[PDB]
């Protein structure tokens, strides 16, 4: 799919929509295959703590029809 | 590479003939097709899932059915054929009517049910009394080796229903006549009408080649592919004749299932190039009366190998809208190639391969090429002819400009 | 039965061209056509515009199957 991905956006569980978004940056870890990206938390997470992040992606093209075609009175 | 793939669909109509036929799919199943046999009857049958097609080959030895399982229907038989499967029919004195409205949609008409072919002169020494089971001369085989093997046979032994090939339909293969005493007809009922087939015009095994090169064989006997008749000795039951230690079934089978599995007769056509000569690219548009090379590669399945294709009789041809040149493709350098001057006329031209031969693929090729009068700069300049008029031209300036002298200065 | 008549008319015959005049009623002859029912069949209809003005046709390949078409 990370050809396919047209976007992702990641915010804090918080009111603040328009604040909470998390910076986001495309990062590439060494040997490992695939994109991946590094997210800057608002506050570091100390031993035993936990905050909960909602992450939002949009895929594009990767609904296929099947069948490939159709007259004008089947579905698809 | 088998141009198609090996996935086969075997339909039945009692599984005894996967034991009775066991010879004829061991010959199959060792050329790597890979066979599912289902009774004809079974209502899982498709063909189409989601418009894509579940098999590439389709096998009805299934004569005596009524009617198909599942959503198999003729018309998606049609369907399957003109998405370019290959099929293979066999009928006998069984024949159920989708068989024959099969034929009638191939152009294949197979006689009533219950008829047969029958010869009172050719019948087998075997047969059960009722001169029916003939032993089909080899004198009759179609002349094509592609589809009937380059080897000699031995005389084949047929029983079975005759069909007749429709003078209409021009693509229709005309593979194994019966006899020019042979007939078909309802044995135990007088001929009160004209037979169905009549002489050589009853056919045993017919084929088509389809506009899209798909391939139909329709056998007239099931029991052809029997091991029974691979295995029997055969000998005209007439005396004079001689006793053949194996009939030659077996061989032409192979060949059959060969053919219309794409394993022979398959060409291709590669890239195709046209440039003026010297140079190396296409212009845009050629001029009248320019010199061009038309070069095409043409490529043939050798053991599931493409190779080189060696057809001697290539002809291209120059079309406007009836043909203006034909000439032979001479094989150079690898390739199919000639030169030659384009005609007097200008307009959209078309180059044209039509390598139509009995067996072999139709291979067809076009290439719109125009064809432009001459620009205003290449038209001939200094025509010695003309020398006079120049000389008249550059007499008059000459003449004008002293006059202009003398005038002002007298 | 040529080949333009049967082109403008096709499926027309069913169309109810006014409230007071039967289907098939043609506004221009103002004539009620002859021949309603018919299938093309070397011609499939591509497209036809909102209000029919204008009518465009794919004059089908040649049979696959060597068949004639009749």
């Amino acid at each position: 799919l990370e050809a396919r991905l047209a976007h992702l956006g990641v915010q804090v569980k918080g009111e603040d929509e328009e604040e909470n978004n998390l910076e986001v940056r495309e990062t590439k870890i060494k040997g490992k295959s695939g994109r991946f990206f590094t997210v800057k938390l608002p506050v570091a997470l100390d031993p035993g703590a936990k905050i909960s992040v909602i992450v939002e992606t949009v895929y594009t093209h990767v609904l296929h029809p099947y069948p490939t075609q159709i007259t004008q009175s089947e579905k698809q | 590479v088998c141009a198609s793939g090996p996935r086969t669909l075997v339909l039945l109509d009692n599984l005894n003939v996967r034991e009775t036929h066991s010879l004829f799919f061991r010959s199959l199943k060792d050329r790597g097709f890979e066979l599912t046999f289902k009774t004809a009857d079974d209502p899982s049958l498709s063909l189409i899932k989601y418009g894509e097609f579940l098999y590439d080959n389709l096998i009805i030895f299934s004569p005596s059915v009524e009617d198909f399982g599942g959503n198999i229907n003729v018309e998606t038989i049609s369907a399957f054929i003109d998405g370019g499967g290959s099929v293979l029919v066999a009928a006998s004195s069984d024949i159920g009517d989708p068989l024959r409205e099969l034929g009638s949609e191939c152009g294949i008409e197979f006689d009533e049910e219950k008829t047969a072919v029958i010869d009172h002169h050719n019948y087998d020494i075997s047969d059960l009394g009722q001169h029916t089971l003939i032993v089909a001369d080899t004198e009759n085989l179609l002349k094509a080796p592609t589809i009937v093997g380059k080897s000699s046979l031995n005389p084949i032994l047929f029983r079975g229903v005759g069909m007749v090939a429709d003078p209409d339909n021009p693509l229709v293969l005309d593979i194994l006549t019966g006899s020019s005493t042979s007939y078909s007809f309802f044995p135990d009922k007088p001929i009160t009408q004209y037979p169905h087939a009549v002489g050589k015009n009853t056919l045993l095994i017919a084929g088509l080649q389809a506009r899209n090169n798909a391939r139909v064989i329709f056998s007239g006997s099931l029991d052809f592919f029997s091991d029974s008749f691979f295995n029997s000795a055969v000998q005209k039951a007439a005396p004079g004749s001689q006793r053949y230690s194996q009939t030659g079934n077996y061989e032409l089978a192979v060949a059959l299932s060969r053919w219309v599995f794409k394993e022979e007769g398959v060409l291709r056509v590669g890239p195709v190039s046209h440039h003026r000569v010297g140079e190396t690219a296409p212009p845009n548009a050629y001029t009248v009366t320019d010199l061009v090379e038309y070069s095409i590669v043409i490529q043939q399945l050798s053991n599931g190998k493409w190779v080189p294709f060696d057809g001697d009789d290539i002809q291209l041809e120059f079309v406007r809208i009836d043909p203006f040149v034909r000439t032979f493709l001479k094989k150079k350098g690898g390739k199919y190639s000639v030169q030659f001057k384009l005609p007097d006329v200008y307009g959209v031209f078309q180059f044209k391969v039509d390598y139509n031969r009995l067996g072999y693929t139709h291979l067809y090729s076009s290439t719109q090429v125009s064809v432009r009068p001459l620009q205003h700069t290449q038209y001939e300049r200094f025509i010695p002819s003309a020398y006079p008029y120049y000389a008249s031209a550059f007499s008059m300036m000459l003449g004008l400009f002293i006059f202009s002298i003398v005038f002002l200065h007298m | 039965n040529c080949l333009m008549y049967k082109m403008c008319y096709y499926r027309f015959g069913q169309v109810y061209t006014e409230a007071k005049r039967p289907p098939g009623f043609d506004r221009v002859r103002n004539a009620e056509i002859g021949n309603k029912d018919f299938e093309l069949d070397v011609l499939e209809e591509a497209y036809t515009t909102e209000h029919w003005l204008v009518r465009i046709y794919k004059v089908k390949d040649l049979d696959n199957r060597g068949l004639s078409r009749t």
